[PDB]
RNA sequence: CGGCCGGAGAGGCGGCCGCCCCCUCGCCCGUCACGCACGCCGUUCGUGGGGAACCUGGCGCUAAACCAUUCGUAGACGACC
RNA sequence: GAUUGUUCACCCACUAAUAGGGAACGUGAGCUGGGUUUAGACCGUCGUGAGACAGGUUAGUUUUACCCUACUGAUGAUGUG
RNA sequence: CAUGAAUGGAUGAACGAGAUUCCCACUGUCCCUACCUACUAUCCAGCGAAACCACAGCCAAGGGAACGGGCUUGGCGGAAU
RNA sequence: AGCCUCUGGCAUGUUGGAACAAUGUAGGUAAGGGAAGUCGGCAAGCCGGAUCCGUAACUUCGGGAUAAGGAUUGGCUCUAA
RNA sequence: GGUGGAGCCGCCGCAGGUGCAGAUCUUGGUGGUAGUAGCAAAUAUUCAAACGAGAACUUUGAAGGCCGAAGUGGAGAAGGG
RNA sequence: GCGAAAGACUAAUCGAACCAUCUAGUAGCUGGUUCCCUCCGAAGUUUCCCUCAGGAUAGCUGGCGCUCUCGCACACGCAGU
RNA sequence: UACCCACCCGACCCGUCUUGAAACACGGACCAAGGAGUCUAACACGUGCGCGAGUCGGGGGCUCGCACGAAAGCCGCCGUG
RNA sequence: UAAGGCUAAAUACCGGCACGAGACCGAUAGUCAACAAGUACCGUAAGGGAAAGUUGAAAAGAACUUUGAAGAGAGAGUUCA
């Protein structure tokens, strides 16, 4: 017989291997489509979750309730320290899919970067690219990569970046960079790669792939949360309290003539360390590490010119869990994937963006940097003692 | 007596057998073919690493149930134990083989455990008592090793 | 034997130039010869085949992986960072 | 949602709409056990009687998965020196 | 249909682990689930059963003892767990 | 009564070690709503001792009755009896 | 051919308790399941020493604990021997 | 027997104990029924039966024969025509 | 021919009751040993043999302690029947 | 010739004592019992009631050396084995 009363089914099966992830850092699946007009740029960058915070700030919507009223909208903070490149990798068009051409990694590599070529380092010698490295002065320094730009500027349609973070400026206590190829969308393949060919071993800073308030995507691995309950994975009914033989499952597998049971239907399995790509998120802010001139530019992190006081991003005791962040950041509406700590991608929007919410030009009035760790009721060290004032431990 | 499979040279090869020893054969024989072939001091190691749990028996035949664990990828599977009893009863019977060498005039670190088998033994009884006034068999599982060093080198 | 090309769709191939030494070979004719094995079968080659083990010379080489340990961003164990 | 063991029914209320059905009249080693449908009892009718009654009524044990498969997750696997 | 007088009729204080209905209080019964604890399960050393078993174990449709795992035609199939 | 302790008696009731997954079995706690839950308020929680007050219908005049409904309650220093 | 260590068969006749796959057959034996289910009711153990081939489990000391006098304490009946 | 009555209880047994025997009780009803080869080869219909899951009798079957015929230049007989 | 392997074609698991079984009908994990138309009496027909209007056979008797014998042989008994 | 009485022989013997034999069974057979069998064991009791034969010819039943806490081994020896 048929269904009583109808209901929706419990989680969409557009997900629905849902596995552990194989990889770590959220990999890119799609690049934007290369417009061969406007200038060359990278599409991707590589940040971390650090944690999350209060915004304030003005609104403009007109005919909205809240046109040219206050709100405040939870943000998190990626701290992202400027990637450098490291070698360029070239893709030919096949009928069988999108082969690979060419990789050319540069003279130097970096320390952090060889980190991820080998899994036990401690042990090893560190020998990787140290020949590769020989081939960048003499006569075979014309002939394997002077005739190969020849070669990828003949027959080569699109064109990556290979890039590596620097774990040496974050607070965390991993050392292994983490590598990844940003397609560049510029046009003209030979000025898409006498561009590349420039900067080897060199800085990226944030400023250059992403622009404020752009709607970016944020591509990592969902927080981890190990075995779990049909209950729990799948948001399903708990049955009454009578049941003899448990109230967290699915009353009803199947029926009896499909002698097996579905595809589709609900199970106890993994859940969370899935990979996801969250679209449509928006940059509030891209910030500055406190550097020097002087000593401590801490300012220029969370002192909106509405406010003007000295705040770093960093509340009291830093980003609980994770540390404190010390270099550039990008300052994203919402939540993010991923727990504190995670590699996250951040991809430039494959939609062309031209509705309302979105294209809204952003105005911070305060930043939130009271205390995570716990209730915190007052910003900054120097208004603590402004308050209670002189303690006893003096 | 006779084993199976007797020496290539008999000049050179001493022997050890045990019969009827408490030990759990599904067990014994995952670790005696672990250990088959090697070298008697490479083995005499792995012997008491398999005791202080830093070095696996992998579970082959006798898999059902067994656990996976990560010191069985050196063998090249997945499951794999630390039988502990199983090592202390041919760790003696690798030592007494090591004295019948000696007794015999031989080089005691170029002995190959080349032979060595487990074979089941009579089973002894005792009973468990179960729901509703049933008595299930609550037996053992004994075994007879027996072993062939050879000097290979 | 050296150099310059051309070819990328999974290229795997050619092509085009210098120099050394050596040979004179497709077609008609003469001229003889070549175990003529005594009527008999798997003949004739792509074959320096493909793969697996071992005896000469020249140039180069100089590891990582897994365990043990540690970490949790991960966990039923495995696995993973 | 109210009543009902109910399927079915009827109403209240909301809504965009409160369409109709199949999957062993889907689905008890998934549940519940209200209804049927044991043994206890109670009435009415019938039967001389034991008893009968799709006539009511109240009380009445709901087992076993470690096997193969499917499925969900989890290690791996031959190949690629 | 088919009540009714010791096959007892009508009442009824107290009493009831007797059967119903309603209201107040209360509440994770529910909207809608959440987390915490103990013992498990889980892995390990030790010790070790049983029910069950033709052969066995991926599906669609067809026919067929009129609902196949095996047969026909398709779909497909990768060790050990 | 329960709860803690002397006298006396044991060594966690046929094992240990490592972890804190899912389901469980026992215990706990939940914002707002409060029986909309279900066949039914199933289980659970509300009440709870004492002192002071206060007490209905009904009645076989014994009861109902701890009806219902309210208040008070520690420590200390005194006083009175 | 082998192992085995004391008896055995061919033909003509006679006599049978005379030929097994099966009977939820009888008795005995052995697997797969499986090194799996399991060794989870009453809060609890730890340190040092002794003994010893060998100690989480014995013994002594020390510490923490429970039974809490309607006992896990001290004595008897029936029963046991 | 005993029952404040449920067919309750009477040594894990009760709408009628346990033990041995009569006993290999009876079964128109299930289950099984042991070597080869060769030749022939059915029935599920008739009448009667407390007959309708069985028998009795008819048929259909086989075995055993016998009486003759004459392919022994020299045949009457029969027939799913 | 029989051991292993390869291939092309064929090929559903046996026993059973059954109009119909590979059956989503039942018995069957596996292997050993055991295991089911017997004897007696009474008829009936067929067949072999002795004698033949007769022919026995029993019970008795006469001959052994048996070795073979509790046999064989013999008896107006032989016809009382 | 009743109402009173005695009696050897041929006749019967799955108990008992003592024997003899067999076209019998041969250790799941033959008695339940080839053995410490009506024993072990079950049941309150009446009763029920098993399994279990074979070293060699002679114990000549493995001294001694050695490894091990020991069970077990390695050599040696006994033997026709
Ligand atoms: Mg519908
Ligand atoms: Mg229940
Ligand atoms: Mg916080
Ligand atoms: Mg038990
Ligand atoms: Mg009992
Ligand atoms: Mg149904
Ligand atoms: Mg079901
Ligand atoms: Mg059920
Ligand atoms: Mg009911
Ligand atoms: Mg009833
Ligand atoms: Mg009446
Ligand atoms: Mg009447
Ligand atoms: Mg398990
Ligand atoms: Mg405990
Ligand atoms: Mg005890
Ligand atoms: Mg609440
Ligand atoms: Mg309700
Ligand atoms: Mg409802
Ligand atoms: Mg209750
Ligand atoms: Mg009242
Ligand atoms: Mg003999
Ligand atoms: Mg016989
Ligand atoms: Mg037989
Ligand atoms: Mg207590
Ligand atoms: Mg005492
Ligand atoms: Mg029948
Ligand atoms: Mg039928
Ligand atoms: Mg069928
Ligand atoms: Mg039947
Ligand atoms: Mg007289
Ligand atoms: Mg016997
Ligand atoms: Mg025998
Ligand atoms: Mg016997
Ligand atoms: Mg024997
Ligand atoms: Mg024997
Ligand atoms: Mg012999």
């Amino acid at each position: 017989s048929h269904r009583k009363f109808s209901a929706p089914r419990h989680g969409s099966l557009g997900f629905l291997p849902r596995k552990r992830s194989s990889r770590h850092r959220g990999k890119v699946k799609s690049f934007p489509k290369d417009d061969s007009s406007k200038p060359v740029h990278l599409t991707a960058f590589l940040g971390y979750k650090a944690g999350m915070t209060h915004i304030v700030r003005e609104v403009d919507r007109p005919g909205s309730k809240v046109n040219k009223k206050e709100v405040v909208e939870a943000v998190t903070i990626v701290e992202t320290p400027p990637m450098i490149v490291v070698g360029i990798v070239g893709y030919v068009e096949t009928p069988r899919g999108l082969r690979t051409f060419k990789t050319i990694f540069a003279e130097h590599i970096s320390d952090e970067c060889k980190r991820r070529f080998y899994k036990n380092w401690h042990k090893s010698k560190k020998k990787a690219f140290t020949k590769y490295c020989k081939k960048w002065q003499d006569a075979a320094g014309a002939a394997a990569l002077a005739a190969d730009f020849s070669s990828m500027k003949a027959y080569c349609q699109v064109i990556r970046v290979i890039a590596h973070t620097q774990m040496r400026l974050l607070p965390l206590r991993q050392k292994k960079a983490h590598l990844m190829e940003i397609q560049v969308n510029g046009g003209t393949v030979a000025e898409k790669l006498d561009w590349a060919r420039e900067r080897l071993e060199q800085q990226v800073p944030v400023n250059q792939v992403f622009g404020q308030d752009e709607m970016i995507d944020v591509i990592g691995v969902t927080k981890g949360k190990g075995y779990k309950g049909v209950t729990s994975r799948w948001h399903t009914k708990k049955l009454p309290r009578k049941t003899h033989r448990g109230l967290r499952k699915v009353a009803c597998i199947g029926a009896w003539h499909p002698a097996r049971v579905a595809f589709s239907v609900a199970r106890a399995g993994q859940k969370g360390y899935h990979h996801r790509t969250e679209i449509n998120k928006k940059i509030y802010k891209i910030g500055q590490g406190y550097l020097i001139k002087d000593g401590k530019l801490i300012k220029n992190n969370a002192s909106t010119d509405y406010d003007l006081s000295d705040k770093s991003i960093n509340p009291l005791g830093g980003f609980v869990h994770y540390g404190e962040v010390t270099n550039d950041f990008v300052m994203l509406k919402g939540c993010v994937v991923g727990t504190k700590k995670r590699v996250l991608t951040l991809r430039k929007s494959l939609l062309v963006q031209t509705k309302r919410r979105a294209l809204e030009k952003i105005d911070l009035k305060f930043i939130d940097t009271t205390s995570k760790f716990g209730h915190g009721r007052f910003q900054t060290v120097e208004e603590k003692k402004a308050f209670m004032g002189p303690l006893k431990k003096d | 007596v006779r084993y199976s499979l007797d020496p290539e040279n008999p000049t050179k090869s001493c022997k050890s057998r045990g019969s009827n020893l408490r030990v759990h054969f599904k067990n014994t024989r995952e670790t005696a073919q672990a250990i088959k072939g090697m070298h008697i001091r490479k083995a005499t190691k792995y012997l008491k690493d398999v005791t202080l749990q830093k070095q696996c028996v992998p579970f082959r035949r006798y898999n059902g149930g067994v656990g996976r664990c990560a010191q069985a990828k050196q063998w090249g599977w997945t499951q794999g134990r630390w039988p502990k009893k199983s090592a202390e009863f041919l760790l003696h019977m690798l030592k007494n083989a090591e004295s019948n060498a000696e007794l015999k005039g031989l080089d005691v670190d170029s002995l190959v455990i080349e032979h060595i088998q487990v074979n089941k033994a009579p089973k002894m009884r005792r009973r468990t008592y179960r729901a509703h006034g049933r008595i299930n068999p609550y037996m053992s599982s004994p075994c007879h090793i027996e072993m062939i060093l050879t000097e290979k080198e």
